[PDB]
């Protein structure tokens, strides 16, 4: 119960995350899927949610909220409408590649986990929204679904079970905002990817005005083997409040950038050193790291040596975990340029319906460009902090938060570099 | 300014006190009429930060 980050391959819940054995059915069936799914389904729905609540499985997307509670919001019967299950694969946040690398190389985990989630909840079918740029991955997935339909695992008798299910694959069109719970839903409905206000919640009224619970790829893909192996076993790894395995995408300024499944609450330094061998120039050459993709603030190397890769730890460090897409800077790169690029991205990917992210994100983009060039003065730094705090909790969706948090992470840990660039531009 | 130094004396005696120094008229001791441009200052509430109208 102390200093545990390393593990073995019996626990690797993504046994083919590198496409080394097989992605089709014949080859996936060997890796422990579609095994006892009839027994799982007919065991009961509440048994599945009990396994979830005992596993302590938090949402492995951006906003980590405990599942079981989330999936139990539509255990109630239907008052004259069908129910649906939207699997989210608009993996648009920077640094995040894990959902791609499972979409290809292990689609059947996803399919059976989605079925299991539906029968745990109630669902006529499912809608696997996938990014528009993921054409070949989506086609691998469609082939897997076709093999499943042919083998008799889905449809009029889903592995028997006295329960009928379908699995659809909706295809996006290239917008990061369509990863949100509600923009995704409206895009499936056939409109712009503009989020809704929440309330209403998708479990009372969602896609097509019907109940839904949106879920990420791995959030469901780990469901069936959790049911198959218990919440005790999944909760045994990781701290008591945020447990389980975790895919970890690593990018930038490290010798061997990679995707890894690892034990949650592993230290960031253990993670970087074991897999994706040491950063360029070694640890001393480290400058800052972003643990999430881009909707999480910076880390200054002062709390990289004494921090666990968890929700609670990074929250204690005035930061947060999202999809856990580690990104590294190594003293050889302008950092304000990087964060200005992130804000340029968050400007391009805004929907625009709510005023703060419509305007203030463009404010911050322009101001951070001006800080890159050094054409500002330090009385604007706290002004821009105030602009961030205006944008934070004044929005419909959490893209304003994601735009405002890297800003705060830079102002909190790298203000003197802004000061230096300003005085340099002023002198010259 | 031009009082020929004896009429100056007459008026300073009849009055009771020197008035060539404290004259009713203005010759060259006045602020001239075309001036440099200023730069007027700027009061508080121009703080650019930590300045919300609900507080002041
Ligand atoms: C009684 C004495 C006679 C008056 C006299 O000559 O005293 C002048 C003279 C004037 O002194 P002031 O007050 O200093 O003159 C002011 C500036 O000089 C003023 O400076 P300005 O820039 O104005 O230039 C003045 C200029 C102006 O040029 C003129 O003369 C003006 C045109 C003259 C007609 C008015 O010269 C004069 O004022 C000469 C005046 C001389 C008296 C003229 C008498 C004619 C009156 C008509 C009689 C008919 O007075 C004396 O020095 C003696 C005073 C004795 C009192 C005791
Ligand atoms: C702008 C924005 C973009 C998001 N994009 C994604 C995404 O691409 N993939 C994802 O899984 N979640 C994304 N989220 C978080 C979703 O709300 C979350 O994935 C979904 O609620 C499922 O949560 P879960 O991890 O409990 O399954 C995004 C949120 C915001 C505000
Ligand atoms: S924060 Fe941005 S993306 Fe989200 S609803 Fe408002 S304008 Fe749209």
């Amino acid at each position: 119960k102390t200093s545990f980050g390393s593990l073995k391959d019996e626990d690797r819940i993504f046994t083919n995350l590198y496409g080394r054995h097989d992605w089709r059915l014949k080859g996936a069936l060997r890796r422990g899927d579609w095994y006892k799914t009839k027994e799982i389904l007919l065991k009961g729905p509440d048994w599945i949610l009990g396994e979830m609540k005992t596993s302590g499985l938090r949402g492995r997307g951006g906003a980590g909220f405990p599942t079981g509670l989330k999936w139990s919001f539509m255990n109630k019967p239907s008052d004259g409408r069908p129910k649906y299950l939207v699997v989210n694969a608009d993996e648009g946040e920077p640094g995040t590649c894990k959902d791609r690398e499972i979409m290809r190389h292990d689609p059947h985990k996803l399919v059976e986990g989605c079925l299991v989630g539906g029968r745990a909840m109630g669902a006529r079918a499912a809608y696997i929204y996938i990014r528009g740029e993921f054409y070949n991955e989506a086609s691998n997935l469609q082939v897997a679904i076709r093999e499943a339909y042919e083998a008799g695992l889905i449809g009029k008798n889903a592995c028997g079970s006295d329960y009928d299910f379908d699995v659809f694959v909706v295809r996006g069109a290239g917008a990061y905002i369509c990863g949100e719970e509600t923009a995704l839903i409206e895009s499936i409905e056939g409109k712009q990817g503009k989020p809704r206000l929440k309330p209403p919640f998708p479990a009372d009224v969602g896609v097509f005005g019907c109940p839904t619970t949106v879920a990420n790829v791995e959030t469901v893909a780990v469901s069936p083997t959790i049911c198959r192996r218990g919440g005790t076993w999944f909760a045994g790894f990781g701290r008591e409040r945020n447990s389980g395995t975790k895919l970890f995408n690593i990018s930038g300024h490290v010798n061997h950038p990679c995707t890894v499944e690892e034990e949650m609450s592993v230290p960031l330094k253990e993670l970087i050193e074991k897999h994706a061998g040491g950063v360029t120039g070694g640890w001393d050459n480290l400058l800052a790291v972003i643990p999430g993709g881009s909707s999480t603030p910076l880390i200054p190397k002062s709390v990289c040596e004494t921090v666990l890769m968890d929700f609670d730890a990074l929250v204690q460090a005035q930061t947060g975990l999202g999809t856990a897409a580690v990104i590294v800077m190594d003293r050889s790169t302008d950092i304000v340029k990087a964060i200005a690029r992130l804000i340029e991205f968050y400007k391009h990917e805004s929907c625009g319906q709510c005023t703060p992210c419509r305007e203030g994100v463009d404010w911050m983009n322009k101001v951070m460009a001006r800080f890159v060039k050094g054409d500002a003065r330090p009385a604007e730094i706290d002004s821009l902090w105030e602009i961030s705090k205006q944008i934070e909790g004044h929005t419909i969706c959490a893209l304003g938060d994601g735009a405002a948090w890297p800003v705060q992470g830079l102002i909190r840990h790298f203000r003197p570099e802004l000061e230096d660039r300003m005085q340099r531009f002023a002198q010259q | 300014a031009s009082a020929t130094r004896v009429i100056q004396k007459l008026r300073n005696w009849a009055s009771g006190q020197d008035l060539q120094a404290k004259l009713q008229l203005r010759y060259q001791e006045i602020a001239k009429r075309t001036q440099p441009p200023p730069k007027l200052p700027v009061g508080p509430s121009h703080k650019l930060s930590n300045n919300y109208y609900c507080t002041r």
